[PDB]
C-alpha cells in the first residue's frame, strides 16, 4: 500500500461465539456471523497491512550454553 | 518515519510563509490599492 | 598459433637407490599404460622466447642427461600437450613421440555442425552498414527521410497542441497508452513491486469487425484516425494481437532484422481545389 | 588452507565490506581487531581468512583496488573500516568512466604492477595457498577492465591454483548503464578463457528475493550485499569447520565442471523467510531442499524449466543425519527426471558441516550448473549486435585504441558458447 | 547538516544560528536557555497584565539582542513574520515555545520517559531538596541543580535537555545517557 | 574531487551569484567566509572541498572566476553582500561591452582580456590535486558571452587535455526575444561551440517562465527565480561528488552515456519537484510520481517537445530518501509507455544515480522542502527543430544582408557566415539521418 | 548491550534508519599528493 | 478497489458536492481533511481508499476532477466549505461557456481544454494499483456537458481501452424543459454515447420532482434535494466495494449481466425507501415491502413506465439488515406478477447483491433513518418511447433548419444532423427487433 506507514491491522470483536462460551458448535447456532454481533462493517485490506506487537525484548541471546617460582639456587624441601 | 514527515509539514507551515518571499512586492495582490497616484494635490513633494 | 610454456618429465630414482629399495632392474618394459611405483613427476618453466624447437632440444638433453627416463610431455599455452616415449626401453637414441591430446578435442568435435550453422548465420549481420560519422552507405538507401510525418509516426499517435494553460509557445502532453505485453524468452515472472500489467487495457479494436458491427460513426476521426502528412494512420489496423494483448506475428528482413508494425493504411492524393 | 580476496570497483568494495563484517562476526573479531569470540572452535581455523599480526590484532587477506578513492574513503570511514591494512589500498587519480578500454589499457596498465606487487606479497606469505576469490561487476568500467586484467595476470603467475569469481551481470529488464553490452561481452570473453568457476548475479533477482520472500518494506543495498555475503561465506564453510563429509573448492570444481568452458553456475541460499511466516514452519531437511530448488530462491533471471542440470552441489550446515540428505537428493533427482541430463547417473554432490551460522538451526547453500544460462548470453549478444551494426557509441572505444577485430572475436566466441550449450542440452545417447 | 538532513526536519538555519548565539553567549549554555524561557514567560505575563494580547516584534528583537544575537539584514523581520500567526505585529507564544525546545522523536520520547520516572507533588511540579540527595552520585551534569528556581517544571526540563542535545551526535547514545 | 566553475557575461554571473549563494548555504560557509562555531577538528568535515579551498588562517574561498566586459554586474558583486567571500582578483572586469556583436567580443575586445583569464585559471589549477572538469555558464545570445566564451573554451582546450567541459547554455527563445541580431550570434557561437564541448545542456528562459507560472504560483516572475531553479539543477547534478550515496556518478560518465556520436552532444534537462508550499501539503511526493514528472515536456527548461523526436539515452539522478527497488520500478514503468520512444539501436536506454543528501532550502526561496528529488538530462533527436527554427530566421535575415556591415567592420570575414550556416546544415542532416530505422537501411 | 543491537547478523534483521549517520560527507582520507599515496585517518 | 470520478459542467459539479459530502461523512474524513492534533492517523482503517488517498502526514485528498468551461461554479467550490479537501489542480475552469452548442463544446472550445483534463486524469490513474472503472456525471441537455463529455469519453476510450466507463446522465424531461435547443444536443450526444459507453443510467428531473412531492413532504424542492438523492443512489451502487457483505458485486459484473447486445446499454434506475420522517414511524419496512416498492413506477428516477415494455435483465442491490431467504421469497413473488414480463430468450433475469452497511444519515437531509434499502438498475424495451419523442421534436425543428446556422458556425457540418437521426432511428428498430418473441418467429 501507498498510504501512511503507521496503519496496522484493526481489532475485531465477533461476540457471541459458542466455542468461547463452553458450548458445542451445534447446527443453526453460528451467532458470530450475525451482523448484529459485529462492531463494524468496514472492510480493511488485512492481506497487505502488518500486525501489531507489544513486548519487552530479551536484550541478549546465548549460543554456548552458559559454560616467585623462579629458580635461583637455594633448593628447599617441604613435605606438603 | 511517520513523525519525521509530520515534523517536515510543521517546518513547511511555519517557515515558508507566502509574504516571506523576497519578490512579494511584485506578486502581491492589492498592490495598486497600497500605492499612490502620480501627483496628489498641488503641494505634493514627489512632483519634481 | 600457440606456443610452449612448460615441459614435464617423469624419472626413476638412481640405480643404486632402486636396487637398495629392492626393485628389479629389468622387467620395466610392459604393454600396459601403468607406470613404475617409484616414478616421480617434475616440471620446468621455459623462457618467453622459447619455441617448439628449443623445447624439444631440452627434452632430448634430459633424455641424454641421466639413466632412468622414459616419459616426456610438452605443454602449450592452449592447454594441449604431446608425449614423447622411447620406442625401445633402456636404450637411448630411439626417442619418438606419437600422441596429441587437448582438453577440448571431443568437446569441439561433437558440437561442430551447430557451431558452423550459427556462425554462418550471425557473422553476415555483424557487418557494418553505417559510416563512422553515422552515415548510411551508398547501397540500400532508405525509401524516405526520417522526420517525415508518416515515417516518424508510423506506429504512434502524433501529438496535439493547444494554447490552454500556457502563455507562450505551447507544449504537448504525455499519454497513458500502454504497449504490447511481450516478455523476453526464458525470463522469470519478475515484479520488483506491483506493476501495471498490459494484459488489461487491451484495446477495444480487438475483433471489432467480427463480434460487433464495426465503426458506425465519423467520431473515429476524433481520437482513432489521424491524417499524418500525405497519408492516413489508423490505430485499429496495426500488428495483430491475441486475446491477452500479445503480438502474434514476427517478421524479418533478408538479413534477419525484426520489422516493426505499421498503422499507415492508404495514401491521400490531395489537390488544391481549382475551376 | 587460506584464501586471498580481491575487491575491485564500487560494487566490489561495497559487497566486500559486508562480507568482511559477516566473517568478522562469525569468528568473533571486534572491529578493533581483538578476538572476543566465545569458543576455541572459532580460533583454530581463523587463519583461513585472517592473517596473524603480532600483538592483539588480526589483519584480513584482502587487496582493495579502485580508480577513484571515493568508495574506498566511504568504506574506510565505515564502522569496520579500521581492520583493513592501510598499505592494501591501491588507487589512481581519475575514474574509469565505465569504459572497458580505459579501465583495461590506460589506467589499468598504470596500476596493475602495484596491484600485482601487493598480491604477490600476500600470496608468498601463505604457508599453503588456496585459490583466489574476486568480486566485481561486469557492467562497470574499472571492475570489468582491471578485474579481468588482474585475473589474466594471476592466471599467468599462478596457473596451478583455483580461480573463482563472483560477478554482477546486467538485468534483462532495466539497464543501469547505457554501454553495458560491450563491457559485458568483452568481460565474458576474457572470463571464459581465464576463469575456473564463475557465479553470476542479477540485481533484479535480488529485488525479487526481497519483495517476494522477505517482504521487506524498504530494502537497501546492505540487504542485497548481505544475501551475497551469506552465500559467499557459506560455500567456504566446510573449508574452515569440522564435519561428517568434508568438501573443498577444488573438489567442488572437479564435481561441477564436465568440460572446461561449461563453468558458469547459479547460486541460492535456503532459510530465507519473512518475519510473519516463521511461526508457520519448523526447520527440517525437506523444507530446506524444497526452498533450495524453488526458482523463487535463485539469484538469476533464467529459469531452470527451460534447461537441464548437468551437475549441482549442496553444502549443508548443521547437526543432521546423512540418510535424509542422501535420500532427499535422490528423491529430487527421481521426481524431476526430465530436467536432469540423462547421460550422467547422479548429478548432485552433498556435503555436511556441523556448525551452522549463529541464530539459525540449519542452513544450506546451493550451486547449480544449468544450460538455461545460455539464454542470458544470447540476449546480451543480441543487444551487442544491435549496437555494433550502428557503431553505437563506438568512437569512445576506438579512440582509446581497440581494434574492432577484438569486438568481432569476442562476439563470435560468446556465440559459439551459446551454440555449445544448446548442443549439449539437446544431445542424446543414440 | 542538522537543518538539511531527514532526521531533524523541523530545523531552520537562521533559528539554529539564534539558538547557537543564545547558548554560546556569556553560568553555562543550558542555564542561559532556561533563563531565556523564563524571561519570555515573565514578559508575556507582564503584557497580559497590562492589557495587550502578547509580546510585540520590537521587544522580541530587543530580547534577542540583549542575549547577544548578531543578526543580519532582514533576518529579524524573517523571524517576526515566521512566528506571527494572525499577522498583527504579535508573537505567538505556543509556537515559539514548541520550536525553541524542539527535539527529534526519539530524543523527545527519552526525555518524556525520564520525566515520567521522577516523582511529583501538588500541581505536577518537582522540588530539588527532596531528590538532590537521592540522585547526587549519578547526575554527571550538575547544572540541573542550578536550573532549579528548588522548583522546576516540564518546560524547563525539556529546554535544559534540548540544550545538551548538541553535544551527543548519536540518538542511541543520548537515550542511554 | 575538485571542479572549477567559469562564469561568463550577464546571465552567467547572475546565475553564478545564485549558485554560490546556494553552495554556501548547503555547506555552511558564512557570507564572511567562516565555518560555524560548532565545527572544529572534532569531526571530519571536508565535503566543501569540491567547491571551496581553505587558507592557512581557515577562511574559505571558492573555486570560481567571474568574467565580464562591462563593470556593472561585477561591481554589484563587489559592493553586494558577499564582498568578503570572494578574493578580489577573482572578479575581473573590462571597460566596455561587446554591444551584442560576437565579432567585437571574439576579435576586438576579448583578445585583450583572455590572457588574464587563462592566467587566473592556471593559478587555480595549480592549487588542486584532483581537478575533474570545468563547468561553464554563459549565454550565446549576447556578444561577450558568445565571443569570449568561444575564445576561452578554445584556449582552455589547447592548454588542458583529456578534461571534460560541461556547458549550461541559455539559448534564444523561439518567440520571446531580447535583441534583433540574436540569430547571427547564436549561429556563430554554436559553430565554435560544436567542436570544443563534450556535453551541452540547453536552457530557455521562455520555458522556465512557463514552468514558474505553471508549477509555482508566481504571476510576475523575474530572473532571480529562474536563477534559483538553475542553481538547484546544478546542485543536484554535482551532489553525487559531495555526499554519500548508493550509486555515484563522475562527470566523465555523463559524456560516455549521453553522446553516441561526437557531434550529437546536445541534451535536454528537467527537474521534478518544482512545487509551492501550498501544493506540497496536498500531495505525497513519492519516487514514481517525480519520475513520471521528469518526462513531461511541461517540466523541461528548454522550449522543445520531445514527442517530435526519439530518445537515444537518458540519465536519471535521484537524491534523498530513495530505495533502489523504487528507482527500478519507476524506470520499468516509463519504458512501458507507447508515447515514449527510443531509437532501435539504443536498447539499454538508461543510466541511474542514487544519492542520500536531500535538496537544501533557501530562506527567501519559493520551492517547498522535500525529502527527495530526481533530475534528468537526456539526448533526443527533437533538438533538430531548435536548430531548424534558428536557421530559418538566419536565412531570412541573411537574404537581405540585414546587418552584415557591423560584423565585417569589427574584424570578421563575411565568409564565416557561409561556413557556419553550412556546418549547421550538416548538423541538421546528421539529426535527420541518425533517426532512420535500421530495418529500412537493410 | 542494548535491545537495538542484540540480534544475530542474518538477512532481514537489519534496521538501517535506527542508526542514522550524523553527517553525509566524504572525508579526504585517501589522497595521492605528488605520487605518494596516503591512507591517513 | 479504487474508482475515479469525473464531474462535468453544472449538474455534474453540483451533484459532486452532494456526493463528496456523503462519502466524507460516511467514511469519517473531516471536511478539511485534517486530523485532531493528538492522533497520529485520522482513522484506524483503509476502507476510505476506494475514494480517498492519504498523504504520509495523514491528510486526505479525493480521487476526483471537476471540469467546467465557466468559472462561477468551480469558484464556488474553491471558496466554499470543502476548500481544503480538494487539490487545486483538480478544480479546472475555462473562461467562457459552450453556450448550449454541442458544436462549440466539441469542436472549438472543449478541443482546447481537453488535454489539461486528460493530463489530470492520467496523474490520478498513475497513483492507482487496481483501478476498475470511471464514473461520469453530466447532463446531455447543455453544450459543454454534451460536447466535452463526448469528446473526453472518446479520448478515454482510446487511451485506457478495456476499462469500464459508467455514466450517470440527466436527459431532457418529456414535458418540463429549460432550453429550446435541447433536442439537437441530446440526439448528437446519444449518437456519440452509443459507441463509447458501457452502461448509461438515465435520470429525469420531472421524476425526482414527482418523487419528492409524493413521498417526501417538500412543497418547494430545489436541485440540492435531487442531488442528495442521486448521491444516495451512487453510494448504494458503490457500497458493494467498500463494506462487508454476503454477496459482493464488482463494477465489471454490471456490464456483463445487464447488456445483451453492444448497443442495448441504457438502463432505468429506482430506489425503494424514499420516505419522510413522519411516514417512517407509521410503517414497518420489511424486505418484501421494499422489493414490491422498487417495481412500482412511483419509485423510479426516470419518467418512463416499464409496464409498456419487456425486461431483459434486472440487478437488485440490497444493503442493510436483510436475510437471503427473504430476498429469494420476494424475488419469486415479483416473478409471479402479471404486469412484469421478461423476453422469452432471457429466462434467468436477475442478479442479486447483499451488503451489511445501512444507509448513512446526513445532518441537513430530508430522508428518514431506515435499517435497510434496495436499489435497482434494469434494462427494458420501454426506453424506446423516450427516444421517439426526442426524435419527433428534432424532426419538427429540422424540417425548417430552425437553428442550424449556430452549429455550422461553431464548426459542424450540416450532414451530422441527418447521420445522427438515422442512427437513432436504427436504435428504435433495434428495440423493436430485440422484443420480438422467439415462439412467434418459430
Ligand atoms: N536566465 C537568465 N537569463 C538572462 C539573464 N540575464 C540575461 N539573460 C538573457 O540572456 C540574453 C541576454 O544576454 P546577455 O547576458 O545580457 O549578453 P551579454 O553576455 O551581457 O553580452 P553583451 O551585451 O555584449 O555584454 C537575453 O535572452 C536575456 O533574456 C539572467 O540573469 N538569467
Ligand atoms: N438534477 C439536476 N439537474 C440539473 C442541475 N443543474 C442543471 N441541471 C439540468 O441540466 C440541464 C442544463 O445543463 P447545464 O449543466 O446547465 O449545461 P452546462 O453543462 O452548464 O453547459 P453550458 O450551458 O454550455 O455551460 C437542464 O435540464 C437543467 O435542468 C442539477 O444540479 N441537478
Ligand atoms: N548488488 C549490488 N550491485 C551494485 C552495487 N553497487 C553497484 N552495483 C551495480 O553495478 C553496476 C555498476 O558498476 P560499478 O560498480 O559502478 O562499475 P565501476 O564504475 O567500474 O566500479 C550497476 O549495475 C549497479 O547497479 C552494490 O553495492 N550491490
Ligand atoms: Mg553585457
Ligand atoms: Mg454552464
Ligand atoms: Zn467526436
Amino acid at each position: 500500500m501507498k498510504n501512511s506507514v503507521a496503519r496496522t491491522q484493526p481489532v475485531r470483536k465477533y461476540e457471541n461465539f459458542t466455542l468461547e462460551n463452553n458450548l458445542p458448535l451445534a447446527l443453526g447456532a453460528n451467532f458470530h456471523d450475525d451482523p448484529i454481533c459485529r462492531d463494524t462493517n468496514r472492510t480493511s485490506h488485512t492481506l497487505l497491512l502488518p500486525r501489531n506487537v507489544d513486548y519487552a525484548p530479551h536484550t541478549e541471546y546465548v549460543f554456548n550454553g552458559g559454560g616467585e617460582p623462579v629458580f635461583d639456587g637455594w633448593m628447599t624441601v617441604n613435605f606438603d | 518515519r511517520a513523525n519525521r514527515e509530520k515534523q517536515l509539514l510543521d517546518y513547511r507551515e511555519t517557515y515558508q510563509k507566502k509574504e516571506t518571499q523576497r519578490e512579494w512586492d511584485l506578486n502581491d495582490p492589492h498592490w495598486k490599492a497600497k500605492d499612490l497616484p502620480g501627483r496628489v494635490g498641488d503641494n505634493d513633494p514627489r512632483t519634481g | 598459433l600457440s606456443q610452449p610454456v612448460s615441459y614435464s618429465l617423469l624419472v626413476l630414482p638412481p640405480k643404486k637407490e632402486l636396487r637398495k629399495k629392492g626393485y628389479n632392474m629389468t622387467d620395466i618394459n610392459t604393454t600396459s599404460t601403468r607406470v613404475h611405483p617409484l616414478a616421480r613427476w617434475q616440471t620446468h618453466v621455459l623462457k618467453h622466447g622459447a619455441t617448439y624447437r628449443d623445447a624439444l632440444d631440452a627434452v632430448e638433453e634430459a633424455n641424454t642427461k641421466h639413466w632412468g627416463f622414459l616419459k616426456a610431455r610438452i605443454q602449450f599455452s592452449c592447454g594441449s600437450f604431446e608425449s614423447f616415449v622411447r620406442t625401445n626401453p633402456n636404450d637411448p637414441s630411439t626417442l619418438k613421440g606419437v600422441s596429441t591430446y587437448d582438453p577440448n578435442g571431443v568437446f569441439h568435435k561433437e558440437t561442430l555442425d551447430c557451431t558452423l550453422k550459427n556462425r554462418s548465420t550471425l557473422l553476415p549481420r555483424l557487418r557494418a552498414i553505417v559510416d563512422g560519422r553515422g552515415h548510411h552507405l551508398s547501397g540500400s538507401t532508405p525509401p524516405a527521410r526520417s522526420f517525415h510525418p508518416q515515417v516518424l509516426y508510423k506506429n504512434c499517435p502524433p501529438p496535439v497542441l493547444s494554447q490552454a494553460g500556457y502563455d507562450f509557445t505551447p507544449m504537448s502532453h504525455n499519454a497513458f497508452l500502454l504497449r504490447t505485453n511481450d516478455h523476453p524468452q526464458g525470463v522469470r515472472d519478475v515484479k520488483s513491486d506491483f506493476m501495471k500489467g498490459s494484459c488489461d487495457y487491451r484495446p477495444r479494436a480487438y475483433l471489432r469487425d467480427e463480434v460487433s458491427g464495426g465503426v458506425n460513426s465519423r467520431h473515429c476521426h476524433c481520437a482513432e484516425v489521424y491524417q499524418v502528412g500525405d497519408y492516413t494512420m489508423d490505430l485499429a489496423r496495426g500488428a495483430e494481437i491475441d486475446h491477452r494483448n500479445r503480438t502474434v506475428n514476427f517478421e524479418y528482413t533478408k538479413k534477419g532484422t525484426l520489422k516493426s508494425g505499421s498503422n499507415i493504411v492508404g495514401k491521400r492524393h490531395a489537390r488544391v481545389p481549382r475551376f | 588452507r587460506e584464501i586471498v580476496c580481491v575487491q575491485a570497483g564500487q560494487c566490489g568494495n561495497q559487497i566486500g565490506s559486508k562480507f568482511w563484517e559477516v566473517i568478522s562476526d562469525e569468528h568473533g573479531v571486534d572491529p578493533t581487531g581483538t578476538y572476543q569470540g566465545d569458543s576455541d572452535l572459532q580460533l583454530e581455523r581463523i587463519n583461513v581468512y585472517f592473517d596473524e599480526a603480532t600483538g592483539g590484532r588480526y589483519v584480513p587477506r584482502s587487496v582493495l583496488i579502485d580508480l577513484e578513492p571515493g568508495t574506498m574513503d566511504s568504506v574506510r570511514a565505515g564502522p569496520y573500516g579500521q581492520i583493513f591494512r592501510p598499505d592494501n589500498f591501491i588507487f589512481g587519480q581519475s575514474g574509469a568512466g565505465n569504459n572497458w578500454a580505459k579501465g583495461h589499457y590506460t589506467e589499468g596498465a598504470e596500476l596493475i604492477d602495484s596491484v600485482l606487487d601487493v598480491c604477490c606479497k600476500e600470496a608468498e606469505s601463505c604457508d599453503c595457498l588456496q585459490g583466489f576469490q574476486i568480486c566485481h561487476s561486469l557492467g562497470g568500467g574499472t571492475g570489468s577492465g582491471m578485474g579481468t586484467l588482474l585475473i589474466s595476470k594471476l592466471r599467468e603467475q599462478y596457473p596451478d591454483r583455483i580461480m573463482m569469481t563472483f560477478s554482477i551481470i546486467p538485468s534483462p529488464k532495466v539497464s543501469d548503464t547505457v554501454v553495458e553490452p560491450y563491457n559485458t561481452t568483452l568481460s565474458v570473453h576474457q572470463l571464459v578463457e581465464n576463469s575456473d568457476e564463475s557465479m553470476c548475479i542479477d540485481n533484479e533477482a535480488l529485488y525479487d528475493i526481497c519483495f517476494r520472500t522477505l517482504k521487506l518494506t524498504t530494502p537497501t543495498f546492505g540487504d542485497l550485499n548481505h544475501l551475497v555475503s551469506a552465500v559467499v561465506s557459506g560455500v567456504t564453510c566446510c573449508l574452515r569447520f569440522p564435519g561428517q563429509l568434508n568438501s573443498d573448492l577444488r573438489k567442488l570444481a572437479v564435481n561441477l565442471v564436465p568440460f572446461p568452458r561449461l563453468h558458469f553456475f547459479m547460486m541460492g541460499f535456503a532459510p530465507l523467510t519473512s518475519r510473519g511466516s516463521q511461526q508457520y514452519r519448523g526447520l527440517s531437511v525437506p523444507e530446506l531442499t524444497q526452498q533450495m530448488f524453488d526458482a523463487k530462491n535463485m539469484m538469476q533471471a533464467a529459469d531452470p524449466r527451460h534447461g537441464r542440470y548437468l551437475t549441482a552441489s549442496a553444502l549443508f550446515r548443521g547437526r543432521m543425519s546423512t540418510k535424509e540428505v542422501d535420500e532427499q537428493m535422490l528423491n529430487v533427482q527421481n521426481k524431476n527426471s526430465s530436467y536432469f541430463i540423462e547421460w550422467i547417473p547422479n548429478n548432485i554432490k552433498s556435503s555436511v558441516c556441523d556448525i551452522p551460522p549463529k541464530g539459525l538451526k540449519m542452513a544450506v547453500t546451493f550451486i547449480g550448473n544449468n544450460t538455461c544460462i545460455q539464454e542470458m548470453f544470447r540476449r546480451v549478444g543480441e543487444q551487442f549486435t544491435l549496437m555494433f551494426r550502428r557503431k553505437a557509441f563506438l568512437h569512445w572505444y576506438t579512440g582509446e585504441g581497440m581494434d574492432e577485430m577484438e569486438f568481432t572475436e569476442a562476439e563470435s566466441n560468446m556465440n559459439d558458447l551459446v551454440s555449445e550449450y544448446q548442443q549439449y542440452q539437446d544431445a542424446t545417447i543414440e | 547538516m542538522i537543518y538539511s538532513d531527514n532526521n531533524n526536519p523541523r530545523e531552520d538555519s537562521v533559528f539554529l544560528r539564534v539558538k547557537r548565539a543564545v547558548r554560546c553567549g556569556g553560568v553555562t549554555g543550558p542555564i542561559q536557555m532556561v533563563d531565556f524561557l523564563r524571561d519570555f514567560r515573565c514578559l508575556e505575563e507582564e503584557q497580559r497584565a497590562s492589557g495587550r494580547k502578547g509580546v510585540t516584534h520590537k521587544q522580541f528583537v530587543k530580547l534577542m539582542e540583549q542575549y547577544g544575537t548578531k543578526l543580519r539584514e532582514g533576518d529579524a523581520a524573517y523571524l517576526c513574520k515566521a512566528f506571527d500567526d494572525d499577522n498583527d505585529g504579535y508573537i505567538n507564544p505556543e509556537r515559539f515555545v514548541r520550536h525553541f525546545t524542539g527535539l527529534n522523536q526519539r530524543r523527545h520520547n527519552a526525555v518524556l520517559r525520564a520525566w515520567a520516572s521522577l516523582p511529583k507533588d501538588a500541581k505536577g511540579r518537582v522540588r530539588r531538596n527532596h531528590l538532590n540527595e537521592r540522585f547526587s552520585e549519578t547526575v554527571t551534569h550538575g547544572d540541573v541543580w542550578g536550573t532549579f528556581s528548588p522548583t522546576l517544571c516540564f518546560e524547563e526540563f525539556l529546554a535544559f535537555y534540548a540544550a545538551v542535545s548538541v553535544e551527543i551526535p548519536l540518538d542511541e547514545k543520548f537515550e542511554l545517557f | 574531487r575538485e571542479a572549477i566553475c567559469i562564469h561568463i557575461g550577464q546571465a552567467g554571473c547572475q546565475v553564478g551569484n545564485a549558485c554560490w549563494e546556494l553552495f554556501c548555504l548547503e555547506h555552511g560557509i558564512q557570507p564572511d567566509g567562516a565555518m560555524p562555531s560548532d565545527k572544529t577538528i572534532g569531526v571530519e568535515d571536508d565535503a566543501f572541498n569540491t567547491f571551496f579551498s581553505e587558507t592557512g588562517a581557515g577562511k574559505h574561498v571558492p573555486r570560481a572566476v567571474f568574467l565580464d566586459l562591462e563593470p556593472t554586474v561585477v561591481d554589484e558583486v563587489r559592493t553586494g553582500t558577499y564582498r568578503q567571500l570572494f578574493h578580489p582578483e577573482q572578479l575581473i572586469s573590462g571597460k566596455e561591452d561587446a554591444a551584442n556583436n560576437y565579432a567585437r567580443g571574439h576579435y576586438t575586445i576579448g583578445k585583450e582580456i583572455v590572457d588574464l583569464c587563462l592566467d587566473r585559471i592556471r593559478k587555480l589549477a595549480d592549487n588542486c590535486t584532483g581537478l575533474q572538469g570545468f563547468l561553464v555558464y554563459h549565454a550565446v545570445g549576447g556578444g561577450t558571452g558568445s565571443g569570449l566564451g568561444a575564445l576561452l573554451l578554445e584556449r582552455l582546450s589547447v592548454d588542458y587535455g583529456k578534461k571534460s567541459k560541461l556547458g549550461y547554455t541559455v539559448y534564444p527563445s523561439p518567440q520571446v526575444s531580447t535583441a534583433v541580431v540574436e540569430p547571427y550570434n547564436s549561429v556563430l557561437s554554436t559553430h565554435s561551440l560544436l567542436e570544443h564541448t563534450d556535453v551541452a545542456a540547453m536552457l530557455d528562459n521562455e520555458a522556465i517562465y512557463d514552468l514558474t507560472r505553471r508549477n509555482l504560483d508566481i504571476e510576475r516572475p523575474t530572473y532571480t527565480n529562474l536563477n534559483r531553479l538553475i542553481g538547484q539543477v546544478v546542485s543536484s547534478l554535482t551532489a553525487s561528488l559531495r555526499f554519500d550515496g548508493a550509486l555515484n556518478v563522475d562527470l566523465t560518465e555523463f559524456q560516455t552515456n549521453l553522446v553516441p556520436y561526437p557531434r550529437i552532444h546536445f541534451v535536454l534537462t528537467s527537474y521534478a519537484p518544482v512545487i509551492s508550499a501550498e501544493k506540497a501539503y496536498h500531495e505525497q511526493l513519492s519516487v514514481s510520481e517525480i519520475s513520471n514528472a521528469v518526462f513531461e515536456p511541461a517540466s523541461m527548461m528548454t522550449k522543445c517537445d520531445p514527442r517530435h523526436g526519439k530518445y537515444m539515452a537518458c540519465c536519471l539522478m535521484y537524491r534523498g530518501d530513495v530505495v533502489p527497488k523504487d528507482v527500478n520500478a519507476a524506470v520499468a514503468t516509463i519504458k512501458t509507455k507507447r508515447t515514449i520512444q527510443f531509437v532501435d539501436w539504443s536498447p539499454t536506454g538508461f543510466k541511474c544515480g542514487i544519492n542520500y543528501q536531500p535538496p537544501t532550502v533557501v530562506p527567501g526561496g519559493d520551492l517547498a522542502k522535500v525529502q527527495r528529488a530526481v533530475c534528468m538530462i537526456a539526448n533526443s533527436t527533437a533538438i533538430a527543430e531548435v536548430f531548424a527554427r534558428i536557421d530559418h530566421k538566419f536565412d531570412l535575415m541573411y537574404s537581405k544582408r540585414a546587418f552584415v556591415h557591423w560584423y565585417v567592420g569589427e574584424g570578421m570575414e563575411e565568409g564565416e557566415f557561409s561556413e557556419a550556416r553550412e556546418d549547421l546544415a550538416a548538423l541538421e542532416k546528421d539529426y535527420e539521418e541518425v533517426g532512420a530505422e535500421s530495418a529500412d537501411m537493410d | 548491550r542494548t535491545i537495538y543491537d542484540a540480534l544475530p547478523k542474518l538477512p532481514g534483521f537489519s534496521f538501517p534508519e535506527l542508526n542514522p549517520p550524523p553527517t553525509n560527507g566524504i572525508p579526504q582520507l585517501c589522497t595521492i599528493r605528488k605520487g605518494i599515496r596516503t591512507v591517513f585517518d
